[PDB]
């Protein structure tokens, strides 16, 4: 302010600023699909007590001793 | 192990990833290496060659956006490896990778090479305890709480269409196809250019994306929707400019339908999941019929669930039951799933130490994956 | 009897069918004077169209109509259409039939538009659009191989296999001669010799035709610039004054090959014309490979053709063989072809009739088109 | 060295000098020589034969001013080497060259050869330590404190839009029309002569532009004006005549928004602000309407902002937020972002040290640039 005082060709009684006038999930509601709502802690206790089987597993493309399925069982 | 598991699904269009347990992914950042192309020419600018995720959306205009992996399969690796980084990052999960076991989930029949390579970056650039990488269909079924079910996961890079009968899942009956989402924005982007609006530039494709989530139906009936005069939607773009998508709007998603349109001799988005039923045994056929779910983002398209039961139904047998199953977040269902599988302590069994990769090599993660 | 006609956007090659070469060649634009509120003298026309603009361009603001092959301005391009029928060639519109030619994935509204004019304005008894590169294939006597023709307004790169175009594997390129004259421009006012107004634009478009010529390595031309001023050549402008433009006369051919130096962030004309051919079947790539066309205005560049070969055999696998076709007359390679198709008496059926329009509509042009 | 660097701005009107510690430039003298306007021969005339700056001013009716650059381009050096000694006299500054290090604000897409000649004068004949040559738009936006911002900075000389997003200036999207204040002040005598009042001295310009500056305003309509009977308000010459401006005061000025009314082929300063805008990416579009800053004398014209703002909205798109933030400072500027660069320590890594210059070569300016 005192510092633009001081110089000559500076802009007096002029707006600083020119500015304009400041102005202020259909697939997901469908009849064909059937909406689930996912609980994965509901999900989480029905698998909690299954394991599998990582004894003897080889799901690679390994041609030797016949046809193989891995995870075995659980317990 | 007391730290919990980081469930990372690398996504060819988003990378969503969180910790074990949680119900939703926290961070989930678009899957691209923003570079910036203009010159820097002024002091306190924008730090880093490198931007991904929040930071490149933000600052999109400036930059000039590259997709490290394109149908599932990673063509350039050091992008990869900078993105994984930027999941450890501050802005992310923040924690260390040498902590933390990881849960990988890579879409069915990828190269065997890819697989290498992804345990290789894992295990070697990062010194991670475990990783189990797992097919994305296996995961779906998890999250909806479902033994039986035909997984069709429209992803962004890969369409897949995966039958699991009561846990065991049947892998010569997978039918996968290329043409996926991004090939829709890259169909869409030659048919707005018929109209008369051109989007050249990699930050330009971005919109074209943002124009299909947005106004994008597909027609009950091809051919009629074809003949008919339709009405011009006017869509407004960043700037401010308005454009009349008109025909190309209805056009564009087809291509899901009729890979003949690009010009690909595939099999349809319909044609995949009765072959991968037809494939599997007749016993079994009544039952993948009667369960089938949608997953992935390239389903939530309007009118998908219409047309796909209006499809299959055709080319199924006459009087079979055909009830499509879509949970409401079709988008996070496979990443779900991961966090499920994770908290489970059958997947302690199912990890690959890193003693056990380091003495057998590339063959102890293709052994234990499906 | 019918008349080929050529809408290049640098240059409009118009004539009759059958001739060897066409008879008309004129330069695109429309001269409207930079007229103040002063009285004008005697023997004034409102808008100069072509040879007459070109020899008043002091005054005249000279406005391409046709952009990237895309007509922004009919009413220009009607006026010059009324100087390629009544003036130029001599000839009445209503008696001769009318072949036009559009750049491949132009916007639909531009055949549509061209149609309608040439049916209602100018009264044609038939009129057929068709592709700049199918035509450019006929020149040289080959129905297999793809073509590279770049013109003034657009470069595009369509693969034809024994008579049979593959849609798909077409792609379109916005860098062409108008961008590269934009280009010289600049690097000329960074020497010293400023041109900014539409007629000096035309004087560029001069000095680039006669001395610019493309270089094999880039680098090692630069380095030969710097040290001798051997490849410094002098040009005489339309006033006395003469310029040495230096090293820049190889480095706005240069934009081509890598147009990061325009600043598009695309594949290069050498990239692209590879890239299309790998985008088609695997079978056919051996021909394309063996038969590929340089086309337009734009490959008259002296050793572009070497430069191509160089890039191309880089890109492609070592095994194969690939020649570049380079016929004389390239300038002329769109119109020839034409000339070729419409005096051949198959073609006569594939005319769209007045009727035809009449009945159906401008929308026939879109089943009829290729 | 680390004793203060003097900054210079080179404008074409008014060169503003001063140290890098002053908020403001103590001084600033018009760029102009002053000679005596007969031809002297005998004593008890004007001296030396070099009049600069203030001594100029005081007897400027006896002496004929020459302005030594012109278009942001050096025409007369041994001229501008003058008016460089001038700021290192007794009367500016009182200092020695080589001492203190320099800054230089050379307007952009300028000629190689004016950068080149500019950094030869400042390291051989004065011996200063270090030289940098900057672009005029980047430090406008240093002085209000804003990363992100268009610059349409509207000098004497040349009149420039810069468009630079988060520290990143995108060098396509700068445009440069010769139409500057210099040509408005030339307008305004041949308007004035339409009045009749002649002004055809070298002295005679002098006081042209000084009724610029003092009554010359921008009508929102142009026509209603003209239309409108004016008061014909008087304005007072140095000897102490007046005269009556009229019509000729607003319909000067009008030339800058609209270059064809007087028959020189240029777009037009609402124009070149949209194009730059219009040039650069779709995403950024957006925030650099938002972020516009006017810089230079020739925006001080009463009514600027006023007829820019709605000059600007027509052309750009519908419904967005357009902010033209002019500071109070708009002449002074281009200095204070200098003098804030040059406080800076990074500024001490940017600059080219004297030996550098001896050892890398020519280049060595140009490389460092940005
Ligand atoms: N001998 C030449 N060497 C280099 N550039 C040339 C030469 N001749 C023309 N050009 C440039 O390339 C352009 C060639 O235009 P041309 O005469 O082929 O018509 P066109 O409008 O490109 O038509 P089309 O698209 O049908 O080929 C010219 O506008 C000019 O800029
Ligand atoms: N609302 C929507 N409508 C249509 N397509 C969408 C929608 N939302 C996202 N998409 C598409 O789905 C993609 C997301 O794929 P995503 O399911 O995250 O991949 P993945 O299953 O491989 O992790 C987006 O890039 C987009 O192409
Ligand atoms: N208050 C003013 N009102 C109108 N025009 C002005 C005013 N002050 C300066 N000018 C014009 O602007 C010119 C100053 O340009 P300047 O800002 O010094 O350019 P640069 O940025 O190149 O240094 C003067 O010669 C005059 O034509």
């Amino acid at each position: 302010d005192p510092k633009y005082a001081d110089l000559p060709g500076i802009a007096r009684n002029e707006p600083d600023v020119y500015e304009t006038s400041d102005l202020p999930l259909e697939e997901l509601t469908s009849t064909s699909v059937e909406h689930i709502i996912v609980n994965p802690n509901a999900a989480y206790d029905k698998f909690k007590d299954k394991r599998v089987g990582t004894k003897g597993l080889d799901f690679s493309d390994r041609i030797g001793k016949t046809k193989r399925t891995g995870y075995e069982s659980g317990e | 192990i007391a730290n919990q598991p980081v469930v990372i699904d690398n996504g060819s269009g988003v990378i969503k990833a969180g910790f074990a347990g949680d119900q939703i992914p926290k961070y989930c950042f678009p899957n691209y290496v923003g570079r910036p192309k203009h010159v820097r020419v002024m002091a306190g600018a924008l730090e880093g060659d490198i931007f991904i995720g929040p930071k490149a959306e933000e600052h999109r205009g400036l930059l000039s956006i590259r997709y490290p992996m394109e149908h599932g399969i990673v063509k350039d690796w050091n992008d990869m490896e900078r993105i994984w980084q930027y999941v450890y990052s501050k802005d992310q999960l923040q924690t260390f990778s040498e902590e933390h076991p990881v849960l990988l989930t890579e879409a069915p029949l990828n190269p065997r090479k890819n697989r290498e390579r992804a345990a290789e970056v894992f295990f070697e650039t990062f010194n991670v305890p475990a990783l189990f990488i797992s097919m994305q269909a296996v995961l779906s079924l998890y999250a909806t709480g479902r033994t039986t079910g035909v997984v069709l996961d429209s992803g962004d890079g890969v369409t897949h269409a995966v039958p699991i009968y009561e846990g065991f899942a049947m892998p010569h009956s997978i039918m996968r196809i290329d043409i996926a989402g991004r090939d829709v924005s890259r169909f869409l982007r030659l048919y707005l250019r018929k109209e008369g609006y051109d989007f050249h530039s990699s930050s330009e494709f971005e919109i074209v994306k943002a124009i299909k989530e947005r106004a994008c139906y597909l027609s009950i009936n091809p051919q009629k929707d074809e003949t008919l005069e339709t009405e011009k939607a006017q869509y407004y773009l960043p700037d401010g400019s308005t454009i009349e998508i008109g025909p190309s709007r209805f056009r564009a998603p087809e291509l899901l339908f009729r890979p003949d349109l690009i010009g690909e001799e595939s099999e349809g988005i319909h044609e995949v999941l009765v072959f991968a039923i037809q494939k599997s045994d007749m016993d079994l056929r009544r039952t993948l019929f009667s369960n089938i779910v949608l997953s992935g983002g390239s389903t939530l398209f309007k009118g998908f669930g219409d047309r796909l039961l209006s499809e299959v139904k055709k080319l199924a047998p006459k009087d079979v039951k055909i009830r499509i199953s879509a949970p409401q977040e079709r988008l996070y269902s496979t990443w779900i799933g991961g966090s499920i599988l994770a908290s489970l302590d059958t997947f302690k069994k199912m990890w690959v130490s890193k003693k056990e990769y380091e003495e057998d090599g590339a063959r102890s993660i293709h052994r234990k994956t499906f | 009897a019918a008349l080929v006609v050529d809408n290049g956007s640098g240059m409009c090659k118009a004539g009759f069918a059958g001739d060897d070469a066409p008879r008309a060649v004129f330069p695109s634009i429309v001269g409207r004077p930079r007229h103040q509120g002063v009285m004008v003298g005697m023997g004034q026309k409102d808008s100069y169209v072509g040879d007459e603009a070109q020899s008043k361009r002091g005054i005249l603001t000279l406005k391409y109509p046709i952009e990237h092959g895309i007509v922004t301005n009919w009413d220009d391009m009607e006026k010059i259409w009324h100087h390629t029928f009544y003036n130029e060639l001599r000839v009445a519109p209503e008696e001769h039939p009318v072949l036009l030619t559009e750049a491949p994935l132009n916007p639909k509204a531009n055949r549509e538009k061209m149609t309608q004019i040439m049916f209602e304005t100018f009264n044609t008894p038939a009129m057929y659009v068709a592709i700049q590169a199918v035509l450019s294939l006929y020149a040289s006597g080959r129905t297999t191989g793809i073509v590279m023709d770049s013109g003034d307004g657009v470069t595009h790169t369509v693969p034809i296999y024994e008579g049979y175009a593959l849609p798909h594997a077409i792609l379109r390129l916005d860098l062409a001669g108008r961008d590269l004259t934009d280009y010289l421009m600049k690097i000329l006012t960074e020497r010293g010799y400023s041109f900014t107004t539409t007629a000096e634009r035309e004087i560029v478009r001069d000095i680039k035709e006669k001395l610019c010529y493309v270089a094999l390595d880039f680098e090692q031309e630069m380095a030969t610039a710097a040290s001798s001023s051997s490849l410094e050549k002098s040009y005489e402008l339309p006033d006395g004054q003469v310029i040495t433009i230096g090293n820049e006369r190889f480095r706005c051919p240069e934009a081509l090959f890598q147009p990061s130096f325009l600043g598009m962030e695309s594949c290069g004309i050498h990239e692209t014309t590879f890239n299309s051919i790998m985008k088609c079947d695997v079978d056919i790539r051996k021909d394309l490979y063996a038969n590929t066309v340089l086309s337009g205005g734009t490959t008259m560049y002296p050793g572009i053709a070497d430069r191509m070969q160089k890039e191309i055999t880089a890109l492609a696998p070592s095994t194969m063989k690939i020649k570049i076709i380079a016929p004389p007359e390239r300038k002329y390679s769109v119109w020839i072809g034409g000339s070729i198709l419409a005096s051949l008496s198959t073609f006569q059926q594939m005319w769209i009739s007045k009727q035809e329009y009449d009945e159906s509509g401008p929308s026939i042009v879109h089943r009829k088109c290729f």
